[PDB]
């Protein structure tokens, strides 16, 4: 079909335009709740770990797809391999609270601890990217204009301190995995495949035996 | 107000929200949400400090001045007085009708 | 579309006592929603007010599109930007604010020019790698392509982790104009095209009145 | 509703297993993908 | 009136998000009318708007009432005066304006003082001879007399040969406080009484938006 | 609003007085039963431990809040890490009963023993503070009058012997935690935050990663 | 009723899991916080 390309109104043609037939599609696997709901390993800190979803590497399935949203919501599960007992403290806690056992503490039971945690941030939703500051006592943020170069001022910014699901602490934490529960994603952002050197990106794919 | 009967005064309480410096004068403070009252039969005046923030909750603990932990200032001014020199105004605080505390934490402390 | 050498795709947008009319319209792009969400939440304790006098067009120059600009040349404008009018004075009189944006971008050369501009409204734009520019169409956008049109119009709502913003520390939206195909002037096009924005804040709400400096 | 596939109800109350959501007062991209022009803009011969 | 050594003539006035309370009230004086006249006339061609955010109290010191001031000592305040808040910014953003005034004047000493103050709202006050001060009660007024009260409250509408004003060249109202009987302090009164005004503009309407300096 | 300050009748104004709007509040977390119902660690005695809620440090959440009541009721849970078997004996038992196994004795099963215990005191309610003596054979308690100084006579007083939930004994008890069940609190008493040196008490609060 | 969130009934009898309460024959501070004067004691102008 011809259309006005400048418009931005989505145009979806079908193989019927030249005598084919559109088939049925079952899209259960590209549903945000389902695909986000699997564990992903993170490299832990020896002892204090603040629970921050932006810790999962950007190349992973969950890191890739979490960064393709601007704002998101979820509850959380973690599974942790640790020495001693594991204490978790909600968003907003003083870090010295990590040492008090009335705060949710799980006693060591081999091989690991898996916990269901609530969303505790003070915000209706959290963001993978945030164009601003949370420290007050500063000078105002500039209203930047210019080309892409102008965006290099922002690289030393850390995401607001309120963007976390609390923190956990144990004597040694050896392994940490996150799993997003009931996930919601808003405002898509770029998702990048590997860029090939060749005409086609080629990989050894799993094939029979000999 | 705790002064004698021949001691008169007029006061102002203003809530100064974050993002600029808190007012130093009743006149600058006039542009905030504020209340003014004077002394008479009734010794007590009560004022609700409003919850105004970007987020829906804010922190009870403080760290370093940020969005989530400082919520501006409360400013108590004296407009004038008539012979109230030395008299005490005593102030108390209580939770409002929609005051809400959430997320228990034990953090050493008392 | 409609008729001989010039056109009747004709739109007049009104924002306050200011109007803008194009005869090469192409329509408006609504981003992420058709309406704002709730303006009156818990975080303002019923103390917020609409200030209808700020809902009107202000103007800024963006850049000059010339034949040496290549695919991926961008111009960003973070929003809100400096406003020396009644919107601008709100940001110094109230601690918290929220508004969406009705955005109109112009690139007038003539119909003998070629090349193409993508104009887009991106939230929380902190960084954009070169390869991601191939997916900028993910965002609320419209093209300016000389043979068809000279105006892009995008209308977008307030977005944010918080229902009211503090604009002195956070910029929710960035207007980005990107060159997707380089400008061609041939014998009859305009030697270059200056790109201008005409922007109106929409639905402006303020809360939390500041002291003065008196 | 994501990747969960138990046929019996949770031993714990929903107030415990998950945060509870509140109201004040697919979605956009579903509506957007449904709205797509699927036709033809010419006149069709044969 | 109401009870033992102090009193229950108790009034709370609200203007915007600002309140003022007195326990020695005496009531409010309405001058010339109970309502404003029509706000929407031919001279603004339907282009005028109300700006409710300016309707709230601002404060200024007037003078210090001392025992040497004699009958006829006055302090005038022309209205509008300098306002460094949102009302003040309206006068620089719009060519024409109209608003009435809700005026509250305070003179707190204690009930062992004597003497008397007349507070009055006079239109077009260009000159006042000494003998005319005997007829200042012709104007919207109220007294402050220590043995009874510490507050005067007058509420007055917009008045003028024209339905909208240009405040950079004309001042419709002057607050005047006049000493009618000299302050007495005896052994127990306040040594002097500072006089303060708490004023709110009411019904502010603006028309005719100015350029910026950009 | 103005009111008579001397009265003591509670006066609760709202933001409506100047045009605001009171919001809804969900107070499930400051409910006495819920907040009191979490374990808190106590420093155990090597062998005999009498179960006395006033053993939980005053600065903890449960110690802080238990001392903010005068009289209280609850059942109890304990979790105990111990060598050997753990015997518990009710309120009023001879201490030599701690060595007889027909009294509730739990046989060692790693890693710890958690037990539901009833309230056993002979009193309808117990108190965090008690202005008197339980030993008879004495001379009568004075009727003190005077300023705060007068209260220094009372410092050598121990809470009545009947104020306990029994006692437990094992060969070594290494860890002991209490958890108040079905708690009721009567007559509030002072609850003190930390006193700051500065204008604001500042603490490192749990923030993202870098 | 405190911090408990099981959806099935206790395997043990209530006579066993808890002490039983007896009768003879919120509360005060709820009544006290509800009784609070929330008004205005002046006369309100405007």
């Amino acid at each position: 079909t011809t259309s006005a390309g400048e418009s931005a109104d989505p145009v979806t043609t079908t193989v019927e335009n030249y005598g084919g037939e559109t088939q049925i599609q079952r899209r259960q696997h590209t549903d945000v709740s389902f695909i986000m709901d699997r564990f992903v390993k993170v490299t832990p800190q020896n002892q204090i770990n603040i629970l921050d979803l932006m810790q999962v590497p950007s190349h992973t399935l969950v890191g890739g797809l979490l960064r393709a949203s601007t704002y998101y919501f979820s509850d959380l599960e973690i599974a942790v391999k640790h020495e001693g007992d594991l204490t978790w403290v909600p968003n907003g806690a003083p870090e010295k609270a990590l040492d008090n056992t009335t705060n949710p503490t799980a006693y060591h039971k081999a091989p690991l601890t898996r916990l269901a945690l609530p969303y505790t941030a003070p915000h209706r939703v959290l963001a993978t990217v945030y164009n601003g500051e949370c420290r007050y006592s500063r000078n105002a943020v500039p209203n930047l204009r210019g080309d892409l170069q102008v965006l290099a001022q922002k690289v030393a910014r850390t995401l607001p301190t309120s963007f976390n699901y609390g923190a956990i602490k144990a004597t040694r934490v050896t392994e940490l995995l996150y799993r997003m529960k009931r996930a919601e994603t808003y405002c898509p952002r770029p998702l990048l495949a590997i860029h090939p050197t060749e005409a086609r990106h080629k990989q050894k794919i799993v094939a029979p035996v000999k | 107000f705790t002064g004698p009967t021949d001691a008169k005064a007029r006061y102002m309480v203003a809530y100064a929200p974050p993002g600029m410096e808190p007012p130093k004068t009743p006149e600058a403070a006039a542009h905030c949400i504020h209340a003014e009252w004077d002394t008479g039969l009734n010794s007590k005046f009560t004022f609700s400090i409003p919850y105004l923030s970007a987020a829906d909750y804010t922190y009870t603990a403080s760290d370093v001045a940020e969005t989530t932990n400082v919520q501006g200032w409360v400013c108590l001014f004296q407009i004038t007085h008539g012979k109230a020199d030395g008299d005490a105004l005593v102030v108390l605080a209580s939770a409002g009708k929609d005051f809400e505390l959430r997320l228990p934490v034990d953090a050493r402390a008392e | 579309e409609e008729t001989t050498l010039l056109e009747d795709r004709i739109l007049t947008t009104r924002n306050g006592h200011t109007t803008s009319t194009t005869q090469s319209s192409v329509g408006v792009t609504y981003g992420y929603a058709t309406a704002e969400d709730f303006v009156s939440g818990p975080n303002t304790s019923g103390l917020e007010t609409r200030v209808v006098q700020a809902e009107r067009f202000f103007k800024t120059h963006l850049f000059d599109w010339v034949t040496s600009d290549s695919f991926g040349r961008c111009h960003l404008l973070e929003l809100p930007t400096d406003h020396k009018g009644v919107y601008g004075s709100l940001t110094d009189s109230y601690a918290y604010m929220r508004n969406g944006w009705d955005v109109e971008v112009t690139a007038v050369g003539n119909q003998f020019n070629g090349g193409c501009l993508l104009v887009a409204m991106v939230p929380e734009l902190c960084s954009i790698q070169k390869r991601e520019l191939y997916q900028l169409t993910l965002f609320p956008h419209q093209f300016i392509n000389p043979r068809t049109n000279m105006t892009a119009h995008i209308t977008v709502p307030f977005v944010g982790v918080n229902r009211y913003d503090q604009y002195k520390v956070h910029k929710p939206w960035t207007l980005v104009v990107m060159v997707v195909a380089p400008l061609t002037v041939n014998t009859e096009g305009a030697p270059q095209i200056k790109v201008y924005a005409n922007i109106a804040p929409t639905n402006v709400h303020v809360a939390g009145e500041f002291p003065s400096k008196e | 509703s994501g990747n969960t596939g138990s046929i019996i109800n949770n031993y714990y109350m929903q107030q415990y297993q998950n945060s509870m959501d509140t109201q004040l007062g697919n979605d956009w991209f579903s509506k957007l993908a449904s709205s797509a022009f699927s036709g033809l803009f010419g006149a069709l011969l044969a």
